[PDB]
């Protein structure tokens, strides 16, 4: 569900839940960096029981990609 | 949730508080101070059953030189050869000496006998020395009594012109340690709180806020001393300068460290937005059973050294037991209760934002690539044993004690003229069954003074057959005079005293006892004496059994706390590899704690370890360190459920500032001790100091985060995951 991963993208980088958009880039548009996108993937692997590899990690870097694979893996 | 015993501590805050402030008047009041408890409580040094103890009673009683293993040697020193003008004081001062018996059982005179005056006589002639047996075993409130018995006599003697007087020996330099420590405790805690309320200080930015976490320590640290001198004031318990040293340094660290925690807890909880009573009961549920652990940790892991054997390590259990677990008992009582009070004036509220962001990329970093790291921080522990090969322990204690100390002077005038051998001779006497007054057994004992002679290390043989400690009848008078110093009264046993080349105190010195042992047995065999059983006693003798006592002991305390600290973090997070985790963690790194402590002293300061400095050390190491582990693991317990690595990740952005702030303060505080006259216990400190400082910063933030995101669910077993 959308909500919940833009509830935790908003926390991790500090962010209202509502400024951050799907289209979003997480380092280019919320600032976000190295460290804080692997957090993301960590955070977004353990809240829906999920595994990533690093090849999707640096491919998932707007918020709509990791909607889309979350729900696909759903 | 709010938990029962929180909510009466937190409807009863303010009696809570007045009912400690009332056992700190209560005390302090009706009993002597601790540093006085000590000097009256003191305990003997050397264990009853070590054979060079006995052995010292044993020759004591038969020669009638008193029944102590507490001896003590006057020196004369003089600008010029000693003239007869000096004997004729020397002559008064051992008069005066031999009448009080209740302090100097009997006095060992040999500078009065022309047949053997030259055997003492300084090679110069300018000095001279005579030993006195005094009452009571080394360290007990009776033999300190009776050195200062001594020394008052010495003192009271007008000296001739150009003549100084000296009292020496391991009596009287034991007796001049406990002064020294009691003498130095207020520059020890003051010294502490000063360099504490600085780094509080710049910690919190709010005078208010430390100056009340500082009056909850001293609460308790006046319980912790005060009730451990109750107990030594009623007579359950022996008490030493290193427990009376050591407890208040502890309950001034660990009494910090717990009132950080809850000051830090119950922060981060305003932070998040809670409410007063909201961040109070939350700061209990995530720190109460934390700081219980954590205390029953100190408490019981001192308390394992109730079970070594020398009487050092020996009396360091119960004390240390008894006053950590006070402090902990006004920790969990006082603690809440004055941050409750504290809050409902609206002082405890952080002044700076707690950042998080610094830890939490930390916390990436490790359980995101943890065997990267996990090994990385696995090898930098182990490297501290490059120190173990060159490693040797040292038993020298004048060289831990300052040098104006009346022992060191006195010590200082006999190196002055002496070899340093000289003031520290062994004793060897042997029984037989029979008169050994004929010369028959008279050739068969210089047979054996002979082979002594020779044995590796050894200088000078004083023997019936040598009045003068060299070559040279019996039935003479003047030698009768000799011989009633060198052989039983009318018994079946004879003495010798033995004199090493260099000091006894090496530990090549302690090797050639066991030489002593097999040389004049072998002596002995093949002649009509080889029945006759062997007693052998002195510097060197005595610390035979100090080396085989400290090295083996080490392994019963320190194992001891291994099983002791697992139980408690088991008990406490009712999870198996957590716990082994929590202490196995601290444990590899002892490495790392020898190594850094071994190369300041051995080798940046040449100066190296007292035998007591790891027994003593590594107790607190191994308890303080895994209370760090137990606060951050316990951490991991609440934050798990969104996830194992999104909890540790989390769990160390808010336990992560918190223990480095208490770690420093404890290794500082440790630390703090180094400024102590007695530099025995500021080894201690700074060993403690260095390996907590290793501890919080490495252990803590690398280590077992790594290790805790490695094994994933089995972390918690048995315990459900998700």
């Amino acid at each position: 569900i959308e909500e919940r991963v833009k509830k935790i993208i908003g926390e991790q980088l500090g962010v209202k839940q509502e400024e951050v958009t799907n289209n979003a880039s997480f380092v280019e548009d919320l600032g976000a960096d190295s460290l804080d996108t692997v957090e993301l993937v960590m955070a977004l692997e353990e809240e829906f029981d999920t595994e990533i590899p690093d090849e999707e990690a640096e491919k998932i870097t707007t918020v709509q990609a990791a909607i889309d694979y979350i729900n696909g893996h759903q | 949730e709010k938990p029962f015993i929180a909510r009466m501590i937190h409807a009863f805050a303010v009696p809570i508080i007045l009912g400690w402030l009332a056992v700190c008047v209560v005390v302090t009041v009706f009993v002597p101070s601790l540093e006085a408890v000590g000097q009256e409580r003191s305990v003997s040094l050397s264990p009853k059953d070590a054979p060079s103890f006995e052995a010292m009673g044993r020759i004591g009683m038969v020669f009638k030189e008193g029944d102590s293993d507490s001896f003590a040697m006057v020196i004369i020193e003089g600008n010029q050869p000693l003239g007869d003008a000096a004997h004729k004081y020397y002559d008064g001062l051992v008069a005066q000496l031999r009448a009080d018996k209740k302090h100097v059982q009997s006095v060992q005179d040999l500078w009065g006998d022309p047949l053997t005056a030259a055997g003492v006589q300084s090679n110069d002639g300018k000095a001279a020395y005579v030993q006195l047996s005094l009452a009571g075993n080394q360290g007990t409130p009776l033999a300190n009594e009776s050195v200062e018995a001594v020394r008052s006599i010495v003192e009271s003697t007008p000296a001739p012109p150009g003549i100084k007087a000296y009292v020496t020996g391991p009596s009287a330099l034991a007796a001049d340690m406990h002064h020294s420590g009691d003498r130095s405790m207020a520059r020890i805690t003051m010294v502490t709180v000063a360099v504490i309320f600085i780094m509080l200080l710049l910690v919190y930015r709010s005078i208010i806020t430390v100056v009340l976490l500082l009056i909850t320590v001293g609460v308790e640290l006046t319980a912790a001393r005060g009730v451990v001198a109750v107990l030594g004031h009623s007579g359950a318990i022996g008490l030493t300068t290193f427990a009376v040293s050591l407890l208040t340094s502890l309950a001034i660290a660990a009494g910090t460290d717990y009132g950080i925690f809850i000051i830090g807890r119950y922060q981060e909880a305003r932070q998040a937005g809670e409410d007063k009573e909201a961040a109070y009961y939350t700061m209990y549920r995530g720190t109460a059973h934390v700081i219980l652990g954590s205390g029953l940790t100190i408490a019981g892991a001192t308390f394992c050294l109730s079970f070594a054997r020398m009487p050092y390590f020996q009396t360091l259990g119960i004390p240390c037991a008894v006053g950590m677990l006070v402090a902990v008992a006004v920790a969990l009582t006082l603690g809440p209760a004055v941050l409750h009070v504290g809050s409902r004036f609206g002082l405890f509220d952080p002044k700076r934002l707690l950042k998080v962001r610094g830890w939490r990329r930390v916390g990436t970093v490790v359980v995101r690539w943890p065997l990267p790291v996990l090994v990385a921080t696995c090898a930098i522990a182990l490297v501290g044993l490059l120190a173990l090969p060159g490693y040797k322990t040292s038993y020298n204690d004048r060289d831990y004690l300052p040098d104006f100390i009346p022992a060191n002077q006195g010590y200082a005038a006999a190196d002055r003229h002496f070899s340093q051998a000289r003031m520290k001779p062994e004793i060897l006497m042997i029984e037989s069954d029979h008169d050994m007054r004929n010369p028959a057994d008279f050739l068969v004992l210089d047979k054996l003074a002979k082979g002594i002679f020779r044995v590796p290390g050894i200088s000078r043989v004083q023997a019936i057959t040598r009045p003068e400690g060299t070559t040279m009848v019996f039935k003479n008078k003047d030698f009768q005079r000799a011989m009633k110093s060198f052989l039983s009264s009318d018994g079946h046993a004879a003495r010798f005293i033995i004199l090493h080349r260099g000091d006894p105190q090496s530990p090549e010195g302690i090797k050639s006892i066991d030489a002593i042992r097999t040389a004049a047995e072998e002596s002995l065999k093949g002649t009509p004496l080889e029945d006759a059983k062997i007693y052998l006693a002195g510097t060197a003798a005595v610390f035979h059994d100090i080396s085989e006592g400290a090295q083996w002991d080490l392994l019963i305390a320190a194992i001891s706390s291994l099983c002791l600290i697992f139980i408690i973090m088991l008990i406490i997070t009712r999870a198996f590899i957590a716990a082994a985790v929590i202490v196995g963690t601290v444990a590899l790194s002892l490495g790392a704690s020898f190594g850094l402590s071994v190369l300041l002293w051995q080798h940046i300061l040449a100066i190296h370890l007292h035998w007591l400095v790891l027994a003593m050390s590594v107790i607190v190491l191994l308890a303080v360190g895994s209370d760090y582990n137990l606060l951050l693991v316990s951490r991991f317990k609440q934050e798990i459920g969104a996830g194992l690595k999104t909890g540790i990740i989390r769990s160390m952005g808010g336990t992560g500032k918190v223990v480095t702030n208490a770690g420093l303060v404890f290794a500082v505080t440790m630390a703090s001790m180094a400024v102590s006259d007695l530099r025995v216990i500021g080894q201690v400190g700074t060993t403690i100091g260095l390996g907590l400082l290793f501890d919080t910063l490495i252990v803590r933030s690398f280590m077992t985060p790594s290790i805790a995101a490695l094994l994933g669910r089995w972390f918690w077993w048995p315990l459900r995951v998700r």
